[PDB]
């Protein structure tokens, strides 16, 4: 037997070998009744996510926008302020942005049914960070790090705001 | 390798649980239309076709009991569990007779708070009609501790069950000589079971019960009663109310027994404090069973040259009239389990009733007899019980005859002789159920069209035509007069029923002679009526199991089958599972008169108040005497009269008895769709959705099949039967609760 | 046969030699219908809860954190902690500690191959050769069940008595 | 008395005949199927109408059909 | 629990855990804002 | 206004069935003592119950003459809340709900014991299935321009 290297006294999960941030941290098997493509996908995603919305509330308790809406240092407390017209169309543009990123193919079972699909592969790369393939391993494991760091991190504040009600700091 | 049991014979694996149907040969390939999942739960305990040896049956069995024993601890840690955190017993403790008990608060969502009725004592909930409160007291439980302790104790005790029954299957199962040790096991229950049951209950009444309850009708508040280990630890506390303990055991085993008559009274009547019977008297009464029970269980020979055995007994019971007599019936009982759950379940039915029956009729608890909710659920529920256990008895008596009935080995006993008379008991059965119910029914409508028609002296009345049960008031008067007449040693008589003065807990009635006239007359013999008729059915059923004129070989369909066909001008419910399902709907129809007979005549001649002057009113005002002999008496002064509450509730703490009285209604009404119609033409509509679900790709590969004609009258009947005790249920509680 | 623990018993037919700790003491034969591994694991969870629990106890009833909710006598230290949510951390991470145990269990009754009780957890060595682990299981399994007995009677004397360390 | 037909579907696996609680059916030869046997209905005046005997058919839509029409006392099933 | 975990794949316990969350749901949702006659927007 | 009735929060009638309520909670609080746990549900009845009311009173909610809120669902969008909205969400979640089964039933449909996926569910295509009918109104507008929606002639018909 292999046994994993995160967890020592756990056998190796199975699914996760040809990855970018393997260490055999799957205790509940979540690799092997979900497709491995579309959790990678989903981490990635929820990363990215992650990591914007916390430099947000970074940013928003700092500079903040001028006018009478846009006057909360509190991110959870901006949520209410700002109404619903505003963060609709927040929505509406990120579904856009869904839909043309995946090109109609968006769901579990679409997603990846053709292959051809690097998880969390968008092409997005305007600045050309990336062209040299040594430092592109190092890349995407600091951005899985970085985005599930940002994961714990941005629960932390939503949870901090609610407990308190004044700020981040 | 012990010679009673066989170890390890099942594997403890969770694989069959992942294989569903795996228990039966037909099931076990898998579902292909929707019928297989119907017949996954109609043959789950049909542990006679899973299996070819009485030795697994009898296995399966036993588990399924300890399962059942586990199921119902559970339900009595529950009970306890909710009387110690979510009841004011403490409360009703303090205030029987002006606090109502509630064990049961219900969590504010969606409005339904308001069920939190005023029970009384600082307290919001449900107020509980099944007596607990009552018997806690009689127990001598004080405190809520003790309710959480012996809820731990049901909790422990159901594990153990759990525990026993995986044993018994899967680590040590017990083979077939084992369980056809009838003589063991009927000394055991009888002397261990039952008689050392009663002899512990007596222990603890005597040093626990008389002791704590004597303090509390005394006045003496529960906070200050001592606990009730130091009842036996300190012989003072205990000789002080009964004077009889400071000379220990010497009396007892000096024959000197009437030392002992402090405690163990022989007096009737009911306590004048409480209401119900004197514990002194339920203390003797289970000594006595106690000894009595012990001393029967010395009387088969199980072990030892000594005792009987059932087989040579029963052999030697033959007569001029019965050919061979009672020979081969051991046999019949020691090979079939469909027998043995035929006459238990008959018996225990019977018991039932019986039980129900003497529960109001000398009430045994505490401020039980005061709280009318909790004496008209206790006798209803009870009621329902046997009757529905009687019905599954002649069930699996018909099982019996269809399956486990050898011609061979019955050849001119008594079951064979039944058998080829089967003619003439049915048709005098006929003529008697077609007697009685022409002469019952008959005479309430002719009261009935005497009242329309404005000639009130043409009535089968008191103050007309009378028809006086003589034979019951004679019996009425020789209980009354028992007590220093026939039971010299008696100080009252039995039960208040029967005779003597009105009792009466807090000006509330507790018991009080009931009177018997020409209404009683009448509900009594639409009573017989009714019990015949089902009797006809079940009889009926049982007896033309396995053949008759119009099938010669209907064994050979089985107990439960629709029809044979449309032939012989239609052969539907033929069967005896037909003949348990029009039985059912007659035994709910009996024992729904049977309860509405109690109801209204408990509150119309029973039950009320007493004035400080003597003057007793009741609750309705004794209209059953007058008003209880027409149909549109029973529609008006009853029903329509004592539904007022039911209605009303709406607003109301009692407003989920008006909900599920529409909802009992509703679901009696949906049994008709069941009852009424036919499966050919529920399969045809099937055709046109699957056709629907096919032009839209959603056809499920599991084909689906209207319900098979047996669960559709299945279905029918079990809807139909909800419905109306629900109904009933919602009613009775409703009324009984409001006044 | 004839156990060591008790001479005039016999040997409970599953502990032969080859489990640390094994002086064939199983008279009831808890070992005759459990599988070994998982009372094993059972035995040594509980052995390292009390001991934790007894030190936690001692100490807590000596050494209190810095706050008025922590002055507290460990009797009554459970009603209070539960209320201001101290015990509900403990609950999460010990929760998940659990579900991962869950997963290890499991994977030990249906082969793998980890003893039971070993998560492998050993920043430090204290235990370099198959010679130091025995003695140092040895001596985990008896520290354990005595401190599983020394909470048993520091938490019943308590109760009975509400005296503060010396709980005599 | 019942009409009952024979329809050339038969297979001739004979459960018809075996069903049949009055004996109004039995075997006889034929050529138009492996068997070469067909079910036939030569005493249909004993004929009840239970249908055991297409209950037992296991072509498609039936090989035997009963349809039930006057009534008589060995239709009725009339042991009086 | 290979096998355990197919017999909680069936049909019944299946049925059973999503009434039960989806009965939760709803009275949470039931409890946290009551008596939503309309569509709270 | 619409249909002769008028806003609750100028029905007198809605504010005595208010009154009336009020009352009956506090005169059911009478009857029990200091701030214990009865007091302290009738009072958060009679908290839940002012809420209720004033929520109603101002919610664009129309009254008849019996003080309850009448629905107006003929589809103006000045009442849109009352059955519009509910009913654009009790579609989205309906439609789910079938495309996620029929989605299910086709895809176990292909395989060697379809019958026995439907009583013992595979739990990871169930899982898989499920979520992915948020986008249920495009999927159903991307089949039926297939013609994978609907079946033509290989469905059973009866005899006549
Ligand atoms: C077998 C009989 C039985 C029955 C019918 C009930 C019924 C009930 N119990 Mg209960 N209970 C029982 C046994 C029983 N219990 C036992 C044996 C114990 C001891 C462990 C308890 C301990 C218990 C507690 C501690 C509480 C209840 C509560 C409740 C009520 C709400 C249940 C609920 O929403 O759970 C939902 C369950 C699930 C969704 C799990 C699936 C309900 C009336 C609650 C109550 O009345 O709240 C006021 C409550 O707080 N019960
Ligand atoms: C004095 C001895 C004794 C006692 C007290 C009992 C008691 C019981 N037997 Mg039993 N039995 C006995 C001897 C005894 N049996 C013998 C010698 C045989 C062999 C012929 C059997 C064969 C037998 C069968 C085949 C069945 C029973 C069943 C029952 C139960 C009937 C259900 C009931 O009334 O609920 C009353 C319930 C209680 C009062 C709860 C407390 C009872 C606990 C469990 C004590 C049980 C005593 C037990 C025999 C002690 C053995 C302990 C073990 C470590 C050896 C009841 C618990 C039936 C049952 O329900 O199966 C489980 C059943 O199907 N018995
Ligand atoms: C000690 C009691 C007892 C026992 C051990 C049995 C045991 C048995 N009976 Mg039996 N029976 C009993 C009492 C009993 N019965 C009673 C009292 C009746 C009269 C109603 C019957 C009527 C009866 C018939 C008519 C038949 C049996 C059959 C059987 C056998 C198969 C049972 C099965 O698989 O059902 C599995 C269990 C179910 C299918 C459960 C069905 C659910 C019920 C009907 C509804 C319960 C609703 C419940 C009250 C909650 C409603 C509340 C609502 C708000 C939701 C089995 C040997 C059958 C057989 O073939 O025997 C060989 C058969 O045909 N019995
Ligand atoms: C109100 C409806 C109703 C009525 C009146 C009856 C009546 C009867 N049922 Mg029942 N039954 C009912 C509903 C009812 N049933 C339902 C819903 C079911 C479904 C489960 C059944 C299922 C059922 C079974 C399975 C059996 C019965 C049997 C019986 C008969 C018992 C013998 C008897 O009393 O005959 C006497 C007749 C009456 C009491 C009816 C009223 C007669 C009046 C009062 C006296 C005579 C009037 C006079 C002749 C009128 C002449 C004037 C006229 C010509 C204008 C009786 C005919 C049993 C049977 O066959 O009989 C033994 C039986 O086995 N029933
Ligand atoms: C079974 C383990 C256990 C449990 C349930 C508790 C529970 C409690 N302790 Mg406690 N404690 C323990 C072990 C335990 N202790 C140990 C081993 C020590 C010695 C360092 C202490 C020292 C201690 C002090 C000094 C105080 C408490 C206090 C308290 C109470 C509230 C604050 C708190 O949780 O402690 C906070 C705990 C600490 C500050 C030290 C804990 C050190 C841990 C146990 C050692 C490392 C183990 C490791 C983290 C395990 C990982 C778990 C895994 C699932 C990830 C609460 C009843 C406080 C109180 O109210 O007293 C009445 C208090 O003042 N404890
Ligand atoms: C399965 C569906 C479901 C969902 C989504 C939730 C969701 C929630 N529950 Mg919950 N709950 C559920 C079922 C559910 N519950 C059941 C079945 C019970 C037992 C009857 C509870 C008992 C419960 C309690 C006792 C509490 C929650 C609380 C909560 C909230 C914080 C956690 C959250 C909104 C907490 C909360 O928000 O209260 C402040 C809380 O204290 N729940
Ligand atoms: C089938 C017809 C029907 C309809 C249209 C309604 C509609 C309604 N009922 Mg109702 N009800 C019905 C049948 C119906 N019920 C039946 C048969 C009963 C008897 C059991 C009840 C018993 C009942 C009670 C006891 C209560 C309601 C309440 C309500 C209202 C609040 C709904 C709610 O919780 O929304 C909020 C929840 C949701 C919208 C769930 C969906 C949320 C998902 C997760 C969104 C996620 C996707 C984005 C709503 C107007 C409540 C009320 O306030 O009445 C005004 C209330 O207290 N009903
Ligand atoms: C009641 C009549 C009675 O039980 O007498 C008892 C009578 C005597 O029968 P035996 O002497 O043959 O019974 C001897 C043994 O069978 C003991 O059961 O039994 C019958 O003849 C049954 C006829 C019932 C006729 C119903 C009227
Ligand atoms: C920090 C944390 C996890 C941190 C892990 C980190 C950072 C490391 C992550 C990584 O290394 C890994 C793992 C793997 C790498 O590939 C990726 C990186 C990123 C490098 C979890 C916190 C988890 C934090 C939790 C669970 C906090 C729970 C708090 C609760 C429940 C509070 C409750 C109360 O506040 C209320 C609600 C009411 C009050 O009155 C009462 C109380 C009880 C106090
Ligand atoms: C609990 C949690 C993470 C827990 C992590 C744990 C335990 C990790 C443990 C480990 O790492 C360690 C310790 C060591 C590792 O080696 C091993 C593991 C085991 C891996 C994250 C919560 C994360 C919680 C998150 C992200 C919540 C975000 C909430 C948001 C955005 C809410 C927005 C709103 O609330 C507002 C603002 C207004 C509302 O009205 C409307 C809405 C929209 C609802
Ligand atoms: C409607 C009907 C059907 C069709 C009924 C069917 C197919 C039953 C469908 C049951 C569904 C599929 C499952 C049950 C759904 C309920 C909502 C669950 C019960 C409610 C719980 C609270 C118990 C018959 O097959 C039938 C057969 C013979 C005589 C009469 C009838 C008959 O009336
Ligand atoms: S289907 Fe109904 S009617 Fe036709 S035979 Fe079977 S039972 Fe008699």
């Amino acid at each position: 037997k292999v046994f994993s290297k995160s967890v020592p006294f756990l056998l190796k999960p199975a699914g996760l070998d040809g990855m970018v941030g393997d260490v055999g941290f799957d205790p509940l098997g979540f690799a092997t009744f979900i497709d491995i493509r579309w959790l990678r996908e989903a981490e990635l995603k929820n990363g990215r996510v992650a990591m914007l919305a916390f430099l947000g509330f970074i940013v928003q308790e700092f500079i903040r926008l001028p006018g009478d809406l846009y006057s909360e240092p509190n991110g959870v407390k901006a949520f209410f302020q700002v109404g619903p017209q505003p963060l609709l169309q927040i929505f509406l543009f990120c579904g856009f942005l869904e839909f043309n990123m995946h090109k109609g193919k968006l769901t579990q079972v679409d997603m990846f049914e053709d292959g051809k699909r690097e998880p969390g592969n968008f092409g997005f790369d305007p600045l050309g960070f990336g062209k040299d393939p040594a430092k592109r391993e190092r890349y995407a494991l600091a951005e899985l790090k970085n985005g599930r760091l940002a994961m714990i991190a941005i629960g932390g504040l939503v949870h901090h705001a609610l407990v308190t009600g004044h700020a981040t700091f | 390798k012990s010679t009673i049991v066989d170890f390890n014979p099942v594997e403890t694996s969770f694989e069959k649980w992942a294989k569903p149907g795996q228990f039966s040969r037909t099931l076990a390939k898998g579902p292909k239309t929707t019928t297989w999942i119907w017949n996954l739960h109609a043959d789950a305990h049909d542990f006679d076709i899973q299996t070819n040896s009485l030795q697994e049956v009898s296995r399966k069995i036993f588990s399924a009991h300890f399962g059942q024993l586990a199921v119902i601890f559970l339900w009595l840690s529950g009970m306890h569990f909710h009387g110690a955190y979510f009841s004011n017993y403490s409360a009703w403790l303090t205030n029987p007779t002006s606090t109502k008990p509630s064990a049961q608060i219900v969590w504010p969502i969606v409005g339904q708070e308001v069920l939190n009725a005023d029970v009384g004592g600082n307290f919001q909930g449900i107020q509980i009609t099944s007596g607990f409160f009552q018997l806690w007291r009689a127990e001598g439980i004080t405190s809520e501790v003790e309710l959480y302790w012996t809820a731990v104790g049901g909790l422990v005790a159901s594990f153990l069950m759990l525990f026993a029954g995986w044993f018994h299957y899967h680590k040590a199962a017990p083979k077939l000589e084992w369980f056809q040790n009838v003589e063991s096991m009927l000394n055991h229950h009888l002397a261990g079971l039952l008689g050392l049951g009663s002899l512990s209950w007596a222990g603890h009444q005597i040093h626990i019960a008389l002791p704590i309850n004597k303090l509390l009708d005394l006045g003496v508040s529960p906070e200050e009663i001592p606990l009730p280990y130091e009842f036996i630890l300190n012989r003072d506390l205990i000789a002080q109310l009964y004077p009889s303990f400071n000379k220990g055991l010497t009396p007892f085993f000096t024959l000197n027994w009437g030392e002992y008559s402090d405690f163990l009274t022989f007096k009737g009547g009911l306590n004048p404090v409480t209401g119900g019977l004197w514990l002194t008297d339920t203390a003797h009464h289970h000594l006595a069973i106690a000894v009595l029970f012990i001393v029967a269980g010395h009387m088969y020979k199980t072990n030892w040259f000594l005792g009987h055995s059932i087989k040579t007994i029963l052999e030697a019971h033959k007569g001029p009239f019965t050919g061979e007599g009672h020979k081969g019936l051991y046999e019949v009982l020691t090979t079939s389990w469909h027998a043995q759950l035929a006459i238990n379940l008959a018996l225990f039915g019977s018991l039932s009733i019986i039980v129900a029956h003497h529960m109001y009729a000398m009430p045994p608890y505490p401020y039980i007899a005061i709280d009318y909710p909790t004496q008209l659920s206790l006798f209803t529920h009870h009621v329902w019980i046997g009757g529905f256990c009687i019905v599954g008895g002649a069930a699996h008596g018909a099982i019996f005859f269809v399956r486990d009935y050898n011609a061979a080995n019955n050849y001119n006993n008594l079951i064979d002789r039944v058998i080829r008379h089967r003619d003439a008991i049915i048709s005098h059965l006929n003529w008697v159920c077609i007697f009685l119910g022409c002469h019952s029914f008959g005479l309430y409508v002719h009261n009935d069209t005497m009242r329309a028609l404005g000639r009130s002296q043409d009535l089968f009345s008191d103050n007309a035509i009378a028809l006086k049960p003589i034979f019951a008031q004679f019996i009425q008067n020789l209980h009354t007069l028992a007590p220093g007449s026939t039971a010299p040693n008696a100080l009252t008589t039995v039960s208040y029923a029967f005779g003597g003065d009105v009792i009466s807990v807090g000006s509330k009635i507790a018991m009080m002679p009931i009177s018997l006239g020409t209404a009683d007359f009448l509900v009594h013999h639409i009573h017989a009526f009714t019990i015949h008729v089902t009797v006809l059915i079940l009889l009926k059923g049982v007896l033309y199991s396995r053949n008759s004129r119009l099938i010669p070989d209907k064994a050979n369909l089985g107990f439960r089958f629709p029809c044979d066909g449309p032939g012989r001008g239609g052969t539907c419910q033929v069967s005896a599972w037909d003949h348990v399902f029009l039985g059912l709907f007659w035994m709910y129809n009996s024992i729904s008169i049977v309860i509405f007979h109690f109801s209204w005549k408990m509150q119309s001649d029973v039950w009320g108040t007493v004035s400080p002057t003597g003057a007793v009113s009741h609750i309705t005002g004794g209209n059953f005497a007058q008003s209880s002999i027409t149909i549109n008496g029973w529609l008006r002064d009853f029903l329509w009269s004592q539904a007022a509450q039911v209605v009303q509730s709406y607003g109301s703490s009692l407003s989920a008895y008006g909900l599920i009285f529409l909802g009992a209604h509703f679901i009696w009404a949906f049994s008709l769709m069941f009852l009424f119609s036919g499966r050919g033409y529920w399969q045809e509509l099937i055709e046109s959705i699957v056709w629907a679900h096919n032009k839209l790709k959603v056809a499920p590969s599991i084909q689906p099949r209207a319900l098979s004609i047996t669960q559709g009258r299945a279905v029918g009947v079990a809807h139909y039967l909800l419905g109306g005790i629900g109904t009933t249920w919602a009613f009775f509680l409703a009324r009984i609760i409001s006044v | 046969e004839k156990s060591k623990a008790v001479p005039f018993l016999p040997r409970p037919a599953a502990l032969d030699g080859s489990v640390v700790g094994d002086v064939g003491f199983d008279p009831v034969g808890f070992t005759s219908w459990l599988p070994l591994s998982y009372l094993q694991e059972a035995e040594i969870k509980h052995c390292r809860i009390a001991m934790l629990a007894t030190l936690g106890w001692i100490v807590a009833d000596f050494v209190h954190l810095p706050g008025a909710v922590h002055e507290v006598s460990s009797l009554a230290a459970h009603d209070v902690a539960v209320k201001s949510g101290a015990l509900a951390q403990i609950l999460i991470w010990t929760s998940i500690a659990e579900a991962i145990s869950v997963i290890a269990i499991s994977q030990m009754l249906e082969g793998s191959g980890r003893q039971p009780g070993d998560f492998k957890f050993d920043p430090l060595n204290f235990a370099k050769d198959e010679k130091s682990l025995k003695k140092m299981q040895l001596s985990e399994l008896k520290n354990g069940r005595l401190a599983m007995l020394a909470f048993s009677g520091i938490v019943t004397q308590a109760a009975l008595t509400g005296h503060a360390f010396p709980y005599m | 008395s019942h009409t009952v037909k024979i329809y050339d579907t038969c297979i001739g696996c004979t459960q018809c005949v075996r069903a049949c609680p009055t004996d109004v059916l039995e075997m006889v030869p034929w050529d138009g199927c492996k068997a070469g046997q067909i079910a036939s209905a030569p005493r249909t005046e004993d004929c009840v109408g239970c249908k055991r005997c297409e209950t037992a058919c296991p072509t498609d839509f039936l090989s035997v059909r009963v349809y039930l029409g006057g009534e008589t006392t060995r239709s009725l099933g009339l042991a009086y | 629990m290979k096998d355990f975990l197919k017999y909680l794949s069936t049909a019944p316990v299946l049925l059973t855990a999503w009434l039960t969350f989806t009965a939760g749901f709803v009275i949470e949702i039931n409890r946290f804002y009551p008596d939503a006659l309309t569509f709270p927007f | 206004d619409i249909g002769g009735l008028n806003p609750c929060k100028d029905s007198e009638v809605f504010q005595k069935r208010l009154a009336k309520t009020v009352k009956k909670l506090e005169n059911r609080l009478k009857k029990y003592e200091e701030g214990t746990p009865p007091q302290i549900a009738i009072q958060q009845q009679i908290t839940q119950t002012k809420q209720r009311f004033t929520r109603y009173a101002d919610s664009n909610l129309l009254c008849g003459n019996d003080g309850l809120p009448h629905l107006i669902t003929d589809g103006r969008w000045s009442h849109g809340s009352e059955f519009l909205l509910p009913s654009i969400l009790f579609l989205y979640i309906s439609g789910w709900i079938g495309w996620v089964g029929r989605k299910y039933i086709r895809t176990v449909g292909q395989t060697s014991n379809p019958t026995e996926k439907e009583i013992i569910i595979d739990v990871p295509l169930a899982i898989s299935i499920m979520t992915s009918g948020f986008l249920w109104p495009f999927a159903a507008w991307q089949e039926f321009l297939s013609g994978d929606l609907i079946a033509s002639d290989e469905t059973i018909t009866t005899s006549p």
